């Protein structure tokens, strides 16, 4: 090999769900000499040239080398429908242009099932309490889960990364903590789940005592 | 009687192992029996070759090399510095100052293919290269007082050269 | 074919947590080496237990081709206490196809060892609608991340289950969940199950908790 390198990035998962968010696949080119800093980007969607579709570039200097960045905004549907996004970078010091395609995970998706699992008496000794919320049978792994406690974004709550199941789907927990008192003296919460399934790529499940 | 003179081929005084070096003992010999004497650190070695050939350079082949003959006083000495590595920064001399383009070669063990090579001075990247290539300098300048060392990509793994002081 | 301009890399993997914790199990650390030169194979290793070598016994190759290049591995049966104590195991691969040898050194993570806490959670009512509920058991507040988990029902073990790897907890500790897939009935019919947790900070490197209705 030897020459400029090219990396293609996809859009942020959450950006691809909230239509109010602007997705964008990014095509970075590194190892751009100071001798031939000319970088020609050509983008292609499902085979045809997107031309501009409003694609944007411009260069900067790091090591002692150059880095250019063209960026194509991805149309939600398109992206979600599995359209393939190709980026063709071609430098002068490049014997033949480099093509990089990226695309949303292939295969039919699956509606993530959410279940709130209250803490265990055995742990009702300690001062804090392990609230939990597993989500399983969803596909793909593109998911985010927060915790609305009082119309707020609670602090100390850890979530695990999805793990492949036997089906083909994935699952993941989300132990949310809270001082005993809180839950103790009867309070409520809910985990937020976002997948490319749910009515509006959104669903929430509540969990309190009783 | 004149002194024999030892020359190097290639002209690189510092080299990597596996590298090939050749010490030649130029000069005149006696018409009656003309053998050459080689001296590693003022000591002998299989005495003959008008050109002692160091085929597979290793660390030990390092030291002062001198040569003599049936009609020459002990040659002046020549230093051969042999190191272990993937890369090596070469140059005839590091003590530079004026009117002389600083020639810096980044050499790779067994001469493997080196790419996306950088030349550094004080842990700072001074020059990038897509494919390995020597690092010269237009007009010598007092602003070249530092510590250099190159590194790059042998295949897909990184390699570096021991540092040096371009004085 | 595979051009290999470059020192065939080396990878060293630690031993399995259980094997380390069960005094009857032989934990072996392995030094895998890939990209071995067709025309320059077989390597010499060197294991340095915290300091000194250990050529004797503690060795085990057995070459084996691959993609288009060979692959040699060095197994080294460890010492439970040792390992579990901090012994830094070093491996040094030397192929006449490198300028010199490569040294990888792996050892048990350093930090105040922590005793876990296992809690078993019954599936959520809302899941009863399914033809397989999910027996879930947590495992919080422990360190290091090494640990094992299983499911005991009664006299014999389960398979249908998955576990997420440790996750650094907000308190420098660790945790995880292991979800069990049983059939609607099996659970409902009141059967009992046991989350089998193996870690170092255990009264006997073993604890437990049963889950029933
Ligand atoms: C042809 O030959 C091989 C094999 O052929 C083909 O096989 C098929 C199946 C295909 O999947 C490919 O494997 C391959 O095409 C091929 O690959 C070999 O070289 C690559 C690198 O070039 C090796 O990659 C490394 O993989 C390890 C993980 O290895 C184990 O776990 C993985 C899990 O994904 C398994 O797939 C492996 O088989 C290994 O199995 C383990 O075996 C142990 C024995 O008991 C066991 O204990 C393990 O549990 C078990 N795992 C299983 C099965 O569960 C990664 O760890 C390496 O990552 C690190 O380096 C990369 C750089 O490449 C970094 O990006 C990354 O960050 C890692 O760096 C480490 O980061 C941590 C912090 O996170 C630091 O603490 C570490 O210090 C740091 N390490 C470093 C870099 O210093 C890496 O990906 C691959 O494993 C090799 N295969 C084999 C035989 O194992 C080979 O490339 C090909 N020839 C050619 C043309 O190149
Ligand atoms: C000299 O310097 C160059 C610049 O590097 C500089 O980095 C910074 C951090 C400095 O501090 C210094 O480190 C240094 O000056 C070097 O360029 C680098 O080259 C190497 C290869 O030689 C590249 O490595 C591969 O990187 C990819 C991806 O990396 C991601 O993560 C790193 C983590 O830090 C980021 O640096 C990087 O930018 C990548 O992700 C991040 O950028 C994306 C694009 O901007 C973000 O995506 C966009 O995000 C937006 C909002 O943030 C928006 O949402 C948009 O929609 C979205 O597209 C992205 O979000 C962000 N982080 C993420 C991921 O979330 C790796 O995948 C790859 O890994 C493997 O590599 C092997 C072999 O290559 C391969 O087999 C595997 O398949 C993988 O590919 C490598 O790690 C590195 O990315 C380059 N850095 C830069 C500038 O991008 C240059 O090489 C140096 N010169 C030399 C050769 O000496």
């Amino acid at each position: 090999l030897g020459g400029p390198s090219v990396f293609l990035f996809p859009p942020k998962p959450k950006d691809t769900l909230m239509i109010s968010r602007t997705p964008e696949v990014t095509c970075v080119v590194v190892d751009v000499s100071h001798e031939d800093p000319e970088v020609k980007f050509n983008w292609y969607v499902d085979g045809v040239e997107v031309h501009n579709a409003k694609t944007k570039p411009r260069e900067e200097q790091y090591n002692s080398t150059y880095r250019v960045v063209s960026v194509l905004t991805v149309l939600h549907q398109d992206w979600l429908n599995g359209k393939e996004y190709k980026c063709k970078v071609s430098n002068k010091a490049l014997p033949a242009p480099i093509e990089k395609t990226i695309s949303k995970a292939k295969g039919q998706p699956r509606e993530p099932q959410v279940y709130t699992l209250p803490p265990s008496r055995e742990e009702m000794t300690k001062n804090q309490v392990s609230l939990t919320c597993l989500v399983k049978g969803f596909y793909p792994s593109d998911i985010a889960v927060e915790w609305e406690s009082n119309g707020q974004p609670e602090n100390n709550y850890k979530t695990t990364p999805p793990v492949l199941d036997s089906d083909g789907s994935f699952f993941l927990y989300s132990k949310l903590t809270v001082d005993k008192s809180r839950w103790q003296q009867g309070n409520v919460f809910s985990c937020s789940v976002m997948h490319e399934a749910l009515h509006n790529h959104y669903t929430q499940k509540s969990l309190s005592l009783s | 009687l004149p002194k024999a003179v030892v020359f190097l081929e290639p002209q690189w005084y510092s080299v990597l192992e596996k590298d090939s070096v050749t010490l030649k003992c130029q000069g005149a010999y006696s018409p009656e029996d003309n053998s050459t004497q080689w001296f590693h650190n003022e000591s002998l070695i299989s005495s003959q070759a008008s050109s002692y050939f160091i085929d597979a350079a290793t660390v030990n082949d390092s030291g002062e090399y001198r040569c003599q003959t049936n009609l020459s006083t002990l040659s002046d000495p020549v230093q051969l510095e042999v190191h272990i590595g993937w890369l090596l920064l070469q140059a005839p001399r590091w003590v530079f100052k004026e009117e002389d383009p600083i020639h810096l070669r980044c050499h790779s063990w067994k001469n493997t293919a080196l790419h996306k090579v950088t030349y550094l001075q004080n842990g700072k990247d001074r020059k990038y290269f897509h494919h390995n290539s020597d690092f010269h300098i237009p007009k010598a300048t007092l602003k070249d007082s530092g510590s250099y060392f190159c590194r790059g990509l042998v295949g897909s793994k990184n390699v570096s050269s021991e540092t040096v002081n371009i004085t």
